[PDB]
């Protein structure tokens, strides 16, 4: 179970830009760097089945969902 | 190529060990970010000097032949005109260091540093060997020097009117080498794809995830998702070093601090191609970003996985971060930056 600050320092690797969301483009260049080349549809895929509340990008909520799993 | 700017040369470090840092930088794909490096160091790190762990909290000098070395008597040190509690605070801090490991050796210099230090004027002068200088220690000692058969040059020293010359004591390595300031890491920060090997075998057994699921399963997909969603929150996590941060790390029997396996793999790397050139090794611990009393030092040495180098402000520091940071490179901060209002991020920073 990590922590608060951990699951923060994590956020920042995927969150490139400055905002609080990690976007479609955000996470394709995320998992290509970590050896995935993905299509659009996959990335969207990604997203979607992260994307919680529907706005089209994963917030710092949900993304500790994705990682409580 | 040497030094290839006004940075690199304010950086006090040897130009030597700085061509491996170029060179460790762009063969690891990571900017490799440095505290400036005293000058009276520059020297003795070049002609393989030792360098000093956090198991030494000895207080160095900066003034007389002993500059640079860490002094055993601590009066010959930086704390020179301090008094009974620093003075005393001192004692301990020498001890503390011969408990473990540390011997106390006699002060010999190269000529090479001889030269060096009468052309800066900390040594103003000598008599072909009574040492003359105007720091405010020398109106409270005497100095002087004694060529040996070695080609160096014993330092011992008296108390003005006092009676007898003793060599000057100074701290050093098991291996009795003495020791001088250690090459801080300010922050590393590495290039995500760094971790991919890494994420694969926390995750897959050390394949793709095409691979796994082929060897795993048989001819949406929500199996494929699930395992994609795995190796991204695999890779941050080294990328980021959340589990190794948890633990101290060890050299042998010296404490290196907090610090992620890729923090020491680049270590390991610097201190290699240190001693390919004559030194010893120079970064002796983890970086600044885990250190649980963080210096405001204020102007940072920063080499690129480029190659290219130059000196930050903390203002253009976060600008470097973020252009970077939009390059695929990683960060992290020292956990003490905002409750303290000095963050180097613009985001949420919240839950
Ligand atoms: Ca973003
Ligand atoms: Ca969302």
């Amino acid at each position: 179970t990590d922590s608060e600050e951990e699951i923060r320092e994590a956020f920042r690797v995927f969150d490139k830009d400055g905002n609080g969301y990690i976007s479609a483009a955000e996470l394709r260049h995320v998992m290509t760097n970590l050896g995935e080349k993905l299509t659009d549809e996959e990335v969207d895929e990604m997203i979607r089945e992260a994307d919680i509340d529907g706005d089209g990008q994963v917030n710092y909520e949900e993304f500790v969902q994705m990682m409580t799993a | 190529a040497g030094y290839a700017n006004a940075a690199d040369r304010e950086s006090g470090i040897p130009a030597a060990v700085l061509d491996g840092i170029k060179a460790v930088a762009k063969e690891k794909n990571a900017t490799l970010m440095f505290r400036l490096v005293n000058p009276h160091s520059t020297s003795l790190i070049a002609e393989g000097v030792a360098t000093k762990g956090l198991g030494v909290h000895a207080k160095s000098s900066d003034w007389g032949l002993q500059a640079g070395y860490i002094p055993v008597n601590p009066n010959l040190s930086k704390l020179f005109g301090r008094a009974p509690e620093v003075i005393a605070r001192a004692d301990n801090d020498v001890n503390s260091s011969l408990a473990h490991g540390h011997t106390a050796v006699d002060l010999t210099l190269s000529k090479e540093r001889l030269d060096y230090l009468r052309q800066a004027g900390l040594v103003t002068g000598m008599a072909d060997g009574v040492v003359a200088s105007n720091h405010a220690g020398y109106e409270q000692f005497e100095f002087r020097v004694k060529e040996t058969s070695d080609g160096r040059y014993a330092v011992q020293y008296r108390r003005k009117g006092g009676d007898d010359f003793e060599a000057v004591k100074v701290i050093g390595n098991a291996a009795g080498i003495p020791l001088t300031a250690d090459i801080d890491m300010f922050a590393i920060m590495p290039h995500l794809s760094n971790f991919r090997d890494s994420a694969r075998s926390s995750v897959t057994s050390g394949d793709s995830v095409t691979d796994y699921l082929a060897r795993t399963r048989r001819a949406l997909d929500r199996e494929r998702i699930d395992l994609l969603w795995k190796i991204a929150r695999a890779g941050a996590r080294s990328a980021v070093g959340t589990e190794a941060r948890r633990q101290f790390r060890y050299d042998g029997d010296m404490n290196i601090g907090v610090i992620t396996d890729f923090e020491l793999e680049v270590r390991n790397a610097l201190n290699r191609r240190a001693h390919a050139v004559g030194a010893q090794d120079v970064v002796q611990h983890g970086t600044e970003q885990n250190n649980p009393f963080p210096e405001a030092d204020e102007k940072i040495f920063v080499v690129s996985a480029t190659g290219e180098s130059q000196m930050l402000t903390r203002g253009q520091l976060k600008e470097y971060i973020g252009q970077q940071r939009g390059e695929g490179y990683v960060f992290y901060e020292n956990r003490a930056y905002g409750v303290a209002g000095k963050s180097l991020f613009d985001d949420g920073l919240g839950a």
